[PDB]
DNA sequence: GTCGAGTCTAGAGGAGCC
DNA sequence: CGGGCTCCTCTAGACTCGAC
């Protein structure tokens, strides 16, 4: 039959499966082993517990490459990354003529030979090239100039809006408005990213075989530092300390000192580029070129220095290859882009009016304390600036109406005439108090709005405006301790909280704390926070003003929070719409094709290797929100929308590094699955059933399952006891300070115990004299080694094992799709990948491949994940993914319409955007009947 | 209570308190308004008329006559029948291209029997079919937007979703008096009914450009109280003081003056007037006023009257130019040169 | 006849080209108004409003309604006298009873003919005995230069003088039609009777202060209408051309645009337009869609002061071609000038 | 030449993601 | 001892430049 068991009793993959995978001749556990594992898990009261036997799966995988599964991935990755690593030695190999010493002025593409000529061309025509584009931040988002190294030549580009002077430009950019460039091509660059995002055919749907490399990554995979490493490491350069020799901030200039050294680089400290017109650009061309070719020439350099410390500490082809393929990143948007933008930002403005309103208001209404010296028995307003200045200097006829008229027009303007006197600055507001200038907007200002506009909620004046009271005793605010309370009664405690504090030194009151939902630490920036709406709730803080003008205030703060800290990083978002030529046949000739409706396409700016763990970074979409009833603009990935005739076929890893510390942990134990109670735990359940750790935590607990994940998570990477009840605190306003504990003790009391094995695993690839990952054989970063810190950042390097794991898991899956899609011509592309969720750009009709294709990487992924532990098994629990989603738009769920503030018609009725759908493994197979062909 | 005193009061409304019950206001029952009224009313017509007709390629303004004749006539109880039976020639306007409207502000009579006249703006958006639900939401969010644009408390605005008989959708605004909700506005997702029984025969006629497809038009109609509104806006406003809005309200300026000398001040305040008023801001000629009382009195009445400015040309200004300036919302004083005060003024408004 | 076809075509009067009819025009039964023929009578409104109640401390607005309540079973209302007279008492305490006051309004007359609504402007002037011909004088004065300021030949525009059957003195002013000569306004001193008859006895309440002493005032009503005004003003502007003053020409400037690209100079345009309508200044979007003969004649026909083209030129330095209506020229000037120049040209009309 | 109003910088606290 | 990132507004402080 096609069902098998382990000595454990979890159920394992199908027998075709575990065949064509593993192949045969595999080693037991043996009888020692079986009864450690036997006697641990009873011990833990796991053992003998049933479950229910998942349908076998029979699929005849394409056919695998080598001898063994990691010889597999070997050969797709070095077929996938071989010409670029001939791109690379041929850029480190060969050195470069001195630059020009006059550019050229003109328009496209110049090459330079020897001793400085140019010469027209159309393109570099070279394998290789060092990029570095250069874009007048004032004018737009157009670029400018750029200089390309070549290992024969060098070469420079300069747009047409440089060259030449118009009265205007459009707005909106173009194909024809980009850089030309390009069988494959290798571009470098400090963040190549940025330059991708400048060249005219990276914007076609259809794909291409450029790939880009960027140094910043490579500067963290060889010699990266974290976020704290990074703060001290700017606080010397202005216990163990060997690591600051040997690591760098990812500016260009200090890697280039780390990796190359010598005279420090400099930059234009005018910025023509950042705070100068196109005028000063053609006025100073030849200087800001110049400085353009000196960044290209010291990134040339670290990229010398860089690749063989890289392809050492990185040996294995998959990392490369994903480091190649998840560069390759395509948004495709339409007029829905324009649409949202606009109806976000007058949703935003009108929600922000109406909150200024009755901030306004209550200014306005308080500038009456001034008379009778009344604000000093304002609770609230008795610490702001009353000062007054002072103003400072240095029936008749025709006839006669006219006469009177004109007399009285020329007495007018006798009087105009007195300006002599008068200060050509006008004295702000003189006779309204300093607190009320200060919110009023000055008269120059171009976007100038009557009364005291400047005022907002994250002031340090609206809550003394808004009379806001905690528990019955106003709010005040302390320099040391941030937002507080003052309780009066001091003789000079009845209440209870952070306590008393003789600093603070209120005569006749206490002072004590708001409650931070982070400890008695930390301190409070503004009671207008999400975690202070139950508290308002439960009136325990209360507003002046009364009725809903409080919960209106936190209601309005939450609504609009995530587009007042985003709508610089999303309308800014570089789109460039494609013409009608070039879209592809399909887009034209589908049902769905608007002939008024714009089509284009957004390259997100992703540096592929940005952290210590090799995560990419992206500033707008990797903290892209997802859409929510109650935030403004949340639906942004939702306009992320598939052009008619092409559908997102994606999925996201489920349980992704529960699994990784579980499978770890027991290879650790013995050399099988379910060794240890935690990977008996995570392995017995079933996401469609809602019996996943996650899911279970969120029952445990009343938290939500999104709570849950943190919650586990901290667990799992050092969060004590106190941590989570603050967690539990926090999501479960229903549970007390004692409630909250116990359930910490429950979560934590058998962590000899559940969790050990992983624990140990992980240390001991963490304290290992050169920690790598146990998979792709990735090393650490140099400024953790041990013999760079020693026992400091310990966190960083034991969470960096599940990590870099998880992020060799994506370039494996980013390696397999490839493969596949490549194999049996799955049109289809990259589209984004998430940490833990990959997106795939594919055309309608060849959905459910794809689907089948991310099913079969999937396992042959876990099964790697095996393999390189030596457990040569793979179970059936975690063998595929629990759903594939196939939607046209870019959301977490097929099902939700992402009905928010500034888009309250949901997805369906604003736009035709039907509903997706997600899919198991068994309906995959029946739909496509098991095969990847056409 | 205290409102409607300061209402009639301040020239607002008129008649006595017989005549100004709060039914007799809802109704139109009431006798006409006052002069500052009416002057408010003018502005909320104003403020309609530049948020919907001016601001919009595809609306133009439409003539209804007060009575329709034949089968003895009768007065008009809604604006939508005679924009209704202009819009096959203001087809010709846009080219018979659609979305296009025809607005209107005028009185209906309703019948109470007694006859209340309300005034009442209308709007007729003659939509394609495809996106009748899109342009009425569009219309929802932009009607609602704009009433609570103006209003101090724009909570008690508030929109409630509503069918008709057939079925037909639409959406009902509304403002929350202290008693209770009252109707200001009303949106209907009318189809071409009413075109199709107002035009038998053939339509062909009445056939618009939907992108590149010729359809019969949606007929959204949009149906607003400015009486009913002017009265939540006054309710809204209301130290006894109404903060109407600054483009709302019905006097910009006060005019007064200090000491003597007096026969040049008269005609500083004169010539300043004269500049005011042709630079678009009503003044109030206090300085004509022969029972003088102390300036608290004056800021308490212009205070009643919605007054934002308050200019006090002294004695001082004859010799340095400086007039001294207080303000409603602050109740705070400035003084600024006479050289600058058009130009603020004019800033002022214009910004809020 | 030619004029009354084009304002039927280019949407100044409504109905069909035969239901045009002079007699309905003057007497009120036309069906209504085109959006030009009301941007054109709102601008006659608006210009009539500031002459009158803006520009003077005495001149205040009434609300009159257009029924009468109560026996005499109400009626249309005939004339806005009515509603004046009832606001004198309470609207005394406006200007502290001191005399004269005014008292004017724009709205909506029915007369009967079939029913007729005119609009009519009318101010009723409350005036100390003694100098009640002054001011009638007065207000003639001013009101015939009013109408005389905004037309190409203010000979048309007549005065006479005539007497009611009480005798009491009155003027009447004209406008000479191409027909005849046809009343547009008319002035009359009735005095205190109407103020007597709707406020019997108790004089005490009728009084008001003239010089430190208490006096009954005489009404002078100055009556005229704008329909027949909007009228006598499109027969006064009128190659096919309706020479408004700018003061009343319903759209100022008409905005186009010439071979593409078409989404960059739709920007160009909506730009323009949105900074032209910030200002007061009525635009016609034709850029939304001819040669430029035709274009110019339907412009011409609808009053349109100025006709601005944006081209592929614009995009390289901003110029835009501009066409009077007045004189038939063309001259190119940069954009950033074109607001000022139009602003400029209204307020040297 | 002396002081008061713009400008840049840095830190602190909040808020998005996986 | 949650970890890894991202960016924002508000406020205090140092500095710079202009008007009297
Ligand atoms: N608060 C968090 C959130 C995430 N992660 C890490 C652990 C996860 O393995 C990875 C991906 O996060 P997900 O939220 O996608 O978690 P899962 O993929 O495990 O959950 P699901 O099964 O819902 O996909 O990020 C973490 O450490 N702490
Ligand atoms: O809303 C505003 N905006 C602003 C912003 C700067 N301003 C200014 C104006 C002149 C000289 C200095 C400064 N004014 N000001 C109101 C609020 C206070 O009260 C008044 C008064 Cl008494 C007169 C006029 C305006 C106002
Ligand atoms: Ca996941």
């Amino acid at each position: 039959g096609q069902l098998r068991h382990n000595p454990l009793d979890i159920q394992m993959l199908s027998r075709g499966l575990h065949e064509q995978i593993f192949g045969q001749g595999g080693e037991m556990p043996g009888e020692a082993a079986v009864r450690r594992s036997v006697e641990h898990l009873q011990k833990h009261g796991l053992w003998g517990q049933p479950a229910v036997p998942l349908p076998d799966v029979e699929l005849r995988l394409p056919p695998l490459y080598g001898d063994n599964l990691d010889q597999h991935f070997r050969l797709l990755a070095q077929k996938q990354s071989l010409p670029y690593l001939e791109a690379a030695n041929l850029l480190l190999q060969a050195q470069l003529p001195p630059k020009p010493p006059a550019w050229a002025w003109a328009e496209g593409w110049t090459r330079y030979g020897p001793e400085g000529e140019a010469v027209p061309v159309a393109i570099p025509e070279e394998r290789a090239l060092v990029f570095d584009v250069e874009v007048c931040l004032a004018e737009g988002t157009c670029p400018t100039l750029a200089v390309a190294i070549s290992p024969s030549a060098w070469y420079s580009w300069c747009s047409q809006r440089l060259v030449e002077e118009r009265y205007s430009w459009t707005s909106q950019l173009s194909p024809a408005d980009l850089i030309p460039l390009e069988q494959e091509q290798l571009v470098v660059g400090h963040n190549v990213s940025f330059d991708r995002a400048h060249i005219r055919e990276q914007y076609l749907i259809q794909g291409s075989r450029m790939r880009f490399l960027d140094t910043m990554s490579m500067h963290m995979a060889i010699s990266g530092l974290s976020s704290f490493q990074r703060s001290l490491w700017i606080a010397a350069k202005q216990s163990s300390w060997d690591w600051l020799d040997i690591s760098s901030v990812n500016s260009l200039a200090e890697v280039h000192r780390l990796y190359v050294g010598g005279p420090p680089l400099e930059k234009e400290p005018r910025e023509l580029f950042v705070k100068g017109t196109m005028k000063d650009i053609r006025e100073n061309f030849q200087d800001l070129m110049q400085y353009c070719a000196q960044d290209v020439w010291a990134t040339h350099e670290v990229f010398q220095q860089q690749l063989p410390l890289f392809l050492e500490r990185c040996p294995h082809p998959v990392t490369l290859a994903g480091m190649l393929e998840m560069g390759v990143s395509y948004l495709p948007v339409n007029q829905n882009w324009e649409r949202y933008l606009a109806e976000a930002q007058g949703t935003y403005e009108e929600l922000q009016r109406e909150m200024k309103k009755s901030l306004m208001d209550l200014a306005n209404d308080a500038c009456q304390l001034l008379s009778g010296e009344r604000y000093k028995e304002d609770p609230w307003l008795w610490d702001l600036e009353w000062d007054l200045q002072e103003f400072k200097q240095k029936p008749c006829s025709e006839e006669e109406e006219f006469q009177q008229d004109v007399m009285a027009r020329a007495c007018l303007q006798k009087l105009k005439g007195t300006t002599e006197l008068l200060p050509k600055r006008p004295q702000h507001l003189p006779g309204h108090p300093g607190w009320y200038r200060k919110l009023c907007p000055r008269l120059d200002d171009p976007a100038w709005t009557p009364g005291p506009s400047l005022l907002s909620l994250q002031m340090r004046v609206t809550p003394k405006l808004m009379a806001l009271t905690w528990d019955g005793f106003p709010l005040h605010y302390s320099e040391r301790h941030g937002w507080g309370y003052l309780v009066p009664g001091r003789r000079d405690s009845y209440h209870h909280g952070n306590g008393p504090y003789n600093d603070v030194d209120i005569p006749g009151c206490w002072f004590f704390k708001l409650p931070h939902k982070d400890g008695n630490s930390c301190n409070v920036g503004s009671p207008f926070a999400k975690d202070f709406l139950p508290k308002m709730e439960d009136g325990t803080l209360q507003a002046g003003p009364g009725g809903a003008s409080g919960p209106r205030a936190l209601e309005i703060n939450k609504m609009i929070s995530f587009w007042r800290n985003a709508h610089k990083r999303i309308s800014s978002q570089m789109v460039v719409w494609l013409p009608r030529s070039a879209l592809p046949r399909a887009v034209i000739r589908h049902p769905d094709y608007d002939e008024e409706g714009l089509y284009g396409a957004i390259l997100p700016q992703v540096v592929t290797a940005s952290t210590i763990t090799r995560r990419a970074v992206e500033p707008t979409w990797l903290t892209a929100s997802n859409a929510r009833p109650d935030r403004v603009g949340s639906e942004l990935k939702a306009m992320v929308q598939a052009p008619p005739g092409y559908t997102l076929v994606g999925a996201d890893v489920d349980s992704q590094e529960l699994w990784i510390a579980a499978v770890l942990g027991d290879a650790h134990f013995a050399g099988m699955h379910g060794c240890t109670a935690f990977g008996w735990m995570t392995l017995q359940g079933r996401k469609s059933r809602g019996t996943d750790l996650h899911s279970k935590t969120a029952t445990t607990v009343g938290i939500s399952r999104e709570h849950a994940k943190i919650f586990n998570y901290g667990r799992i990477y050092g969060a004590g006891q106190p941590f989570a009840e603050r967690l539990l605190m926090q999501f479960n306003h229903r549970l007390t300070q004692q409630e909250a504990a116990e359930k910490a003790q429950q979560m934590y009391a058998a962590t000899g115990g559940t969790e050990s094995e992983m624990f140990n695993k992980l240390e001991s690839i963490a304290t290992s004299d050169i920690p790598r990952t146990p998979v792709l054989g990735c090393c650490i970063s140099r400024a953790l080694e041990p013999s760079a810190v020693q026992e400091e950042f310990m966190t960083s390097r034991v969470n960096w094992v599940v990590q870099s794991s998880a992020v060799d898991y994506l370039h494996l899956m980013l390696v397999a799709m490839k493969w596949l899609f490549e194999e049996f011509a799955i049109d289809g592309r990259f589209c984004i990948s998430i940490h833990d969720e990959v997106r795939y750009l594919v055309r309608e009709e060849d959905r459910y491949r794809a689907a089948l294709a991310l099913q079969i990487t999937n396992l042959l992924t876990r099964c790697m994940f095996a393999y390189k532990l030596g457990l040569n098994d793979l179970p059936q629990s975690v063998a595929f993914f629990s759903a594939v989603d196939i939607d046209r738009c870019l959301r977490k769920e097929v099902t939700m319409d992402c009905k928010t503030p500034s888009n309250p018609t949901g997805m369906e009725r604003r736009y035709g955007i039907p509903q997706g759908e997600a899919l198991d493994i068994y309906q995959i197979i029946e739909l496509t009947k098991g095969s990847l062909e056409k | 209570e205290a409102l409607l005193e300061i209402c009639q009061r301040r020239h607002f409304l008129s008649g006595s308190k017989q005549q100004l019950s709060r039914d007799s206001l809802l109704s139109g029952c009431h006798p006409g308004f006052g002069p500052l009224g009416v002057e408010l009313r003018k502005n909320l017509a104003a403020e309609w008329w530049t948020s919907v007709v001016v601001f919009r390629e595809q609306v133009f303004p439409v003539d209804a006559l007060h009575h329709k004749p034949g089968p003895s006539g009768k007065l008009r109880e809604n604006l939508l029948h005679g924009a209704l039976e202009h819009y096959v020639n203001c087809l010709d306007l846009v080219n018979k291209r659609l979305p296009y409207g025809l607005a209107q502000i005028g009185v209906c009579f309703h019948p109470v029997k007694s006859i209340g006249e309300k005034t009442e703006a209308s709007l007729v958006w003659f939509t394609p079919p495809r996106t009748s639900n899109q342009w009425l939401d569009f219309w929802l969010r932009h009607r609602l937007q704009w009433w609570r644009k103006f209003a101090m408390s724009p909570s008690n605005f508030s929109s409630s979703d509503c069918q008709d008989e057939e079925g037909r959708k639409g959406n009902k605004l509304y403002y929350n008096f202290p008693w209770g909700k009252e109707l200001i506005e009303t949106l209907w997702n009318l189809g071409d009914h009413e075109l199709l029984h107002m035009y038998p025969g053939n339509v062909s006629k009445l056939h618009g450009r939907d992108g590149r497809k010729n359809v019969v038009p949606c007929v959204l109609s949009v149906n607003g109280d400015l009486d009913r509104g002017m009265l939540a806006y006054l309710y809204d406003s209301f130290r006894k003081v109404l903060k109407l809005h600054p483009c709302l309200a019905p006097i910009k300026v006060a005019l007064d003056v200090g000491r003597g000398p007096t026969l040049e001040l008269r005609q500083v305040c004169q010539g300043l007037f004269n500049e005011l008023l042709e630079n678009g801001i009503s003044v109030w000629p206090g300085y004509l006023e022969t029972m003088q009382s102390s300036l608290e009195q004056l800021y308490s009445k212009y205070d009643e009257m919605s007054i934002l400015f308050t200019v006090l040309v002294t004695e001082t200004t004859l010799e340095n130019g400086l007039i001294h300036l207080r303000s409603r919302d602050t109740t705070m004083k400035e003084m600024m040169h006479i050289s600058k005060l058009k130009d603020f003024l004019i800033k002022y408004i214009s910004s809020a």
